[PDB]
């Protein structure tokens, strides 16, 4: 009975494409994302007794399809900022994407930060404290995870929709 | 002297305008695409994953 | 003619968008016909390991079924 458009986008090797996969609990490690560059996953939940239909577009920024990612980013109703705490430009770069998500897609899209591969704290590089900060900075949510221990991968999707769908049934 | 700018202008509101409508359809096109794109993947998945679980099948078969 | 001096400044830009915006039409179709291509290329690389894998596979379950029988 809902139908919510999101969109997975960052730097590449961030996980983005795992962190889909997980919350799509898809049994294969089978994509397009290599060799093209988009991949494509539904998955349907319960939010206080309805149905939801989720429609998770994964973009890899080349410009091989770039007026395609647009039509991505232009009809996207929440859209994932993922980086790799293991890695800094890509979190340098969270700026950089929320310029894109501003420019490339609407005005009132609901966004979220999630600070990814949390699960491997040796190979730390960003804070944790460091990027809630970067969140509030900008008023959006953020959300540290792990796409191979599983943690707050589905948490982040079922906030991110309940977020959609109470901005909706305000309207 | 002026009318070059009286012109000008005039013809600023109709590329202004234009350009508005230009942009619903830019609008639509995309959502279009979205909706066949998002068909295509799905089943290029299914499809896949029927030839899998095929292999599958007769790969359990084979070990018991 | 300070006014001008500037007003065909926008003039100029907003053309060369409505002239940016007309070529969308197009170059939808042009990337939709290249990612469609890919997709059935890649797709199909795919089906055929699962075919060889199953295939190969199929012909034991009669050679082991042949050394039981
Ligand atoms: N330790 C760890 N490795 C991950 C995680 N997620 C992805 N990876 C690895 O990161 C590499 C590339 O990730 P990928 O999903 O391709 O990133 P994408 O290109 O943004 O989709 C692969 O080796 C993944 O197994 C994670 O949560 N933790």
């Amino acid at each position: 009975d809902y139908l919510f458009k999101l969109l997975l986008i960052g730097d590449s090797g961030v996980g983005k494409t795992c962190v889909l996969f997980r919350f799509s609990e898809d049994a294969f490690n089978s994509t397009f994302i290599s060799t093209i560059g988009i991949d494509f996953k539904i998955r349907t939940i319960e939010l206080d007794g309805k149905r939801i239909k989720l429609q998770i577009w994964d973009t890899a920024g080349q410009e091989r399809f770039r007026t395609i990612t647009t039509a991505y980013y232009r009809g996207a109703m929440g859209i994932m900022l993922v980086y790799d705490i293991t890695n800094e430009k890509s979190f340098d770069n969270i700026r950089n994407w929320i310029r894109n998500i501003e420019e490339h897609a609407s005005a009132d899209v609901e966004k979220m930060i999630l600070g990814n591969k949390c699960d491997v704290n040796d190979k730390r590089q960003v804070s944790k404290e460091r990027g809630e900060k970067l969140a509030l900075d900008y008023g959006i949510k953020f959300m540290e995870t792990s796409a191979k221990a599983n943690i707050n991968v589905e948490n982040a999707f079922f906030t991110l929709a309940r977020d959609i769908k109470a901005k909706m049934d305000k309207k | 002297l002026k009318e070059e700018l009286h012109r000008a202008q005039k013809e600023l509101k109709l590329k202004d305008e234009e350009c508005e409508r230009l942009s619903k359809v830019r609008e639509q096109l995309e959502q279009e695409l979205e909706e066949l794109t998002a068909s295509l993947f799905e089943e290029a998945h299914k499809m896949v994953r029927e030839a899998n679980m095929k292999q599958a099948a007769s790969e359990k078969q084979l070990k018991e």
